[PDB]
């Protein structure tokens, strides 16, 4: 809903203006929006969610690197991330509190983070 | 990743044949199993074309259809025969498995009412035995009749990693209201529209939802709560759709709150307003949710078949489905006082009661632990 | 506040939020309610351009002491308002906000 | 916020049907409930357009009308039959309430003179049971008639949150003066104009009075004194309208003093001279006010419907309304000495005596305590 929405405008600005000069600008603004909307340029959020990205690599590996219960220092490693993840979770929450309105609404549909 | 279908009993074989009818017509595939001249990724349900079906009197009716080129009553009576021809049918599944690139799941279409009830019970156990790595989704159908239904539950509660419910009594009520039928061949038509729309995002190439795991994994939070119910509005903005879905007059079911909601939009609606509808819908606080687990409402777009206007289908995991089970259990208890060991029914009686508690406990602020 | 229909709905939605102290208040949350409020009232049938400038600002207690609308204006039209009309409207908007919550309190008691 | 209207008995249906005709023509709504091409906030009284009406022989003549696409005689007989269909009619209301975004109140149009009057008294009590936080305003209409009139008065004094009186004796005299009629369909023309004008500041939003409680919170000083009377100037400066409404030969009512006044000027008048006129009217002392607490006069402007000149509407709270109850009271006693317990009549006769006792004591310098 940022791709299929920004794209649906880029294609509409094409079939409207018979001029070509608009296309070089409509397409250029389309591209800048993706870098701006998808938070790729916004450094703080992009340097916080990035920590969430590689975080799941560790957790998913932990469950796949065995088939028994988390006893051999897995639980000892398990409680490490939740102290950081849940910290990283609510850390992001203060960041969003222009464009985040479309995003934070979905995560907050049941007001769960409101209890965080 | 291909998914093969399995059809049992009268109901299963009748709707699955029609399920393909709607599916083959959705693509440009003539009844004689060939592409017509006249984008749509068809790898999941067709092999090169031939559908990956495994069917098990009525076959005569199907073999007499123009689609000839497209390929007891007690639970004990059904389960007994299935064990005898175990190796016979599992040859078909095996030869269809390795013939597939990477098998992913096992759709099952049957009615819990009679041979499909027991044979399906036999299959699900054996399917989990040989294959432990395969998802098992089932399109079970609800209505001595109660005894057959309770036995199937005992298997469906722990084997099938996913499930959908389709009750005829609620479906038949939709017939007299909006279709004025008073017929199986008519009430089945809605099922085909329900089934086909249930798997729209799999055949049309999209950003996400490219696998059965990509759909169900959002709904089922815990392997105990693996039941869904369906909703279908078109019988025109996105807000018009989402409102008409959540009305209790449209859903196919006969305190309580949702666990997760999925929305399937098969129209060409403008996708800029979709995030707006959720805003207004959330504010209206039209639907209640669990207070323990963070979840949301899922909405996904699609495209209608150009070879065939906006539709919409909704997938729901509502704790109100526990009410239906009670009726079966309530009736059985009446039968147990009305008339080689008769203990298998007793153990199932226990395990089905556990599921009723798990739903009831799920609506609490402290369901966990 | 010359609309009346829109400010009515906007005072019913900010009630659960502003009762909390200002320390737990963050601007990113109130905007969502503001967008919904325009749709929930007759202000939806309106020029999209002027609706692009209407937002919220957080004055710098309680949530009923730091909330106020801004309606920032830049460009050629900014030569009529000149940063002083925007420093006067906000000086007015407080007196119209107080005299509006002191009334919806007194119709709640009634 | 929304307001659901109810129409009871022959009178409620007629004056409600004429209220909706006038309200549809005031807006841009075709008789087919479809918006014509041809600002006015219409979400309160119309649902996306569908009226939020609950109608309760006369229905057939409504359904044979061009507006079909827009949707005994005792008090005890009218009370019991409502008890046997208690669950029935509420399902219509329960779905309309929860289908509504945020309910605000319940407008009731009924005549207290007899199945409709009996049904009304029943419904007024149950709404207090279920919904405690919803206003109930009643556009009652005054005429074994003395019996039924006082019984419903027992409920209207402690159940209905507000009340606007409209007596036929004052309307009929107006029809035999400026109307010159010598019919029910003729006097209802005037009733429709007062009703349509009463909720004018709700449909055309202004700086103030954007909710039903905003109009009522100023007039009604205590929950007991919740009776109002009306005044129509026409049957031009603003100073003329005010002096043409305060006159006693324009009020729809057959010492004493005013408690609060509200004026509705619906014209295109100059809104700068409105504050001037209130400066002069005070000097001539055209109205006498309560001595205990402070009271004033209120003037509110609006805009007439362009799709259809200066008009006025005065809502006042005069203690002279106590005389109307006295007539019904005295008429009851004469029949009580002339002819399972007959104890409800005793309680109703007693409670209305306290209401009358409040009014006569509401005009004293020591109404406090
Ligand atoms: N809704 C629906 N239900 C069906 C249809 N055909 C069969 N059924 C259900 O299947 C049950 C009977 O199955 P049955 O004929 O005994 O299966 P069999 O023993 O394998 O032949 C009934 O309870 C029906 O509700 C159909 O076309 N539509
Ligand atoms: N103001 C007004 N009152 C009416 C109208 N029609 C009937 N009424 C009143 O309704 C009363 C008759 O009630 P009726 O219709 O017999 O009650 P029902 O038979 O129980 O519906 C009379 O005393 C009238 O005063 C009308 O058009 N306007």
């Amino acid at each position: 809903d940022v791709l299929e929405s920004q794209f649906s405008q880029l294609l509409h600005q094409i079939n409207s203006t018979r001029d070509f000069e608009s296309i070089r600008l409509a397409h250029d603004h389309f591209l800048s929006n993706l870098l701006a909307q998808s938070f790729i340029l916004l450094k703080p959020v992009f340097h916080c969610l990035n920590e969430i990205l590689d975080l799941c690599h560790s957790f998913c590996s932990l469950v796949s690197q065995n088939l028994g219960p988390l006893d051999e220092r897995g639980a000892a490693q398990l409680s490490i991330l939740v102290k950081g993840f849940s910290r990283q979770s609510s850390l992001l929450f203060k960041i969003l509190s222009n464009s985040d309105l479309a995003q934070l609404l979905l995560r907050l549909d049941y007001n769960k983070y409101y209890t965080q | 990743r291909e998914i093969i279908t399995l059809q049992l009993g009268q109901c299963g074989n009748q709707i699955g044949f029609e399920f393909w009818k709607q599916l083959c017509a959705e693509h440009g595939i003539s009844p004689e199993g060939i592409v017509e001249e006249f984008t749509d990724r068809k790898d999941v349900f067709f092999y090169q074309y031939i559908p990956r079906a495994v069917l098990l009197r009525v076959i005569h009716s199907i073999l007499n259809s123009p689609y000839a080129k497209l390929y007891g009553n007690n639970w004990a009576s059904g389960f007994s025969q299935g064990e005898k021809i175990h190796e016979d049918i599992f040859d078909i599944i095996d030869r269809e498995a390795d013939g597939s690139d990477s098998l992913e799941g096992f759709v099952l279409c049957h009615s819990i009412a009679g041979t499909g009830s027991g044979l399906g019970s036999y299959l699900l156990e054996r399917l989990n035995d040989r294959y432990p790595k395969k998802l098992v989704q089932t399109y079970s159908v609800f209505p001595v009749q109660p005894y057959n239904s309770l036995l199937t539950l005992k298997r469906l509660t722990q084997n099938a990693d996913c499930l959908v419910v389709l009750d005829n009594t609620a479906l038949n009520r939709i017939a007299t209201d909006r279709l004025h039928i008073q017929s199986f061949s008519q009430i089945n038509q809605l099922v085909s529209t329900i089934m086909s729309a249930s798997t729209t995002t799999l055949r049309y190439p999209g950003y996400m939802n490219n696998d059965l795991i990509g759909l169900i994994a959002s709904l089922i939070p815990t392997p105990r709560l693996h039941f869904l119910m369906t909703g279908y509005t078109p019988l025109t903005t996105v807000l018009d759709v989402m409102r008409r879905l959540l009305q209790p007059k449209n859903v196919m079911v006969s305190n309580h709150c949702y666990i997760a909601i999925l929305n399937i939009i098969q129209g060409e609606v403008d996708p800029t307003q979709v995030h707006k509808s959720l805003q207004r819908i959330r504010e209206r606080k039209l639907a209640n949710f669990i207070p323990w687990g963070p979840a949301s409402i899922q909405v996904a777009l699609s495209r209608k078949s150009p070879y065939l206007r906006v539709s919409g289908l909704m997938m729901a995991n509502h704790t109100s489905i526990s009410s239906l089970f009670e009726r079966t259990c309530r009736q059985y208890d009446k039968l147990r006082k009305r008339e080689d060991n008769f203990d298998e029914m007793d153990t199932s009686r226990e395990i089905v009661q556990q599921l009723i508690d798990e739903y009831h406990a799920a609506t609490r602020p402290d369901y966990i632990s | 506040l010359g609309q009346g229909d829109f400010i009515r709905h906007l005072m019913d939605l900010l009630k659960p939020e502003l009762v909390r102290p200002a320390t737990t208040l963050y601007q990113h949350n109130l905007t969502g309610i503001l967008e919904t409020a325009v749709r929930a009232t007759n202000a939806q049938f309106d020029s999209p351009e002027i609706l692009r400038r209407l937002d919220v600002r957080l004055l710098e207690d309680t949530g009923w002491d730091v909330f106020s609308l801004d309606y920032h204006v830049d460009g050629p039209i900014a030569t009529v308002f000149t940063r002083e009309c925007m420093s006067h409207y906000l000086r007015v908007f407080n007196f119209l906000w107080r005299a509006k919550r002191m009334e919806y309190i007194l119709t709640d008691i009634r």
